[PDB]
């Protein structure tokens, strides 16, 4: 890894797979949890005004 | 019309009789609506969804 | 009144940022409403049912 300038690929896939490790994290607790809770709600509010 | 008020009125009352009989038969005489074979599908989906 | 009404502007928007931050750190923000409770506890149950 020392010369990380001579080999940009390695590199950035590393970066790369990094950032979706923790990136998959908080996708996870936040946009996922969300989904679902609020989705039951609009789909009997959203099929009631229908 | 006052004569035919006669035969008339005895065969609606018997056509209201035939519809009662399928009524009974067909349906068993089950109360439905719209809105609860709605329910009862939708709550289906809840759990799929689960 | 007129007098204190700014130096309570400005602590009114004080306490509801920190009202926020609370809002943030313990709860994550989730909005509840009494009906949505109503509503999710309902459908937990009417899973535990199906």
């Amino acid at each position: 890894l020392t010369n990380k300038y001579y080999c940009p690929e390695v590199f950035l896939d590393a970066v790369a797979t990094k950032l979706a490790q923790t990136a998959v994290l908080f996708l996870n607790v936040e946009m996922l949890n969300d989904f679902y809770v609020r989705f039951p709600r609009e789909v009997e509010a959203k099929l009631h005004e229908h | 019309m006052s004569s035919k008020l006669n035969e008339t009125t005895e065969a609606i009352q018997r056509e209201l009789e035939e519809t009662t009989y399928q009524f009974k038969v067909q349906y068993n005489e089950q109360p439905m609506s719209a809105e609860s074979y709605l329910a009862a599908s939708l709550d289906d989906f809840k759990h799929q969804f689960h």
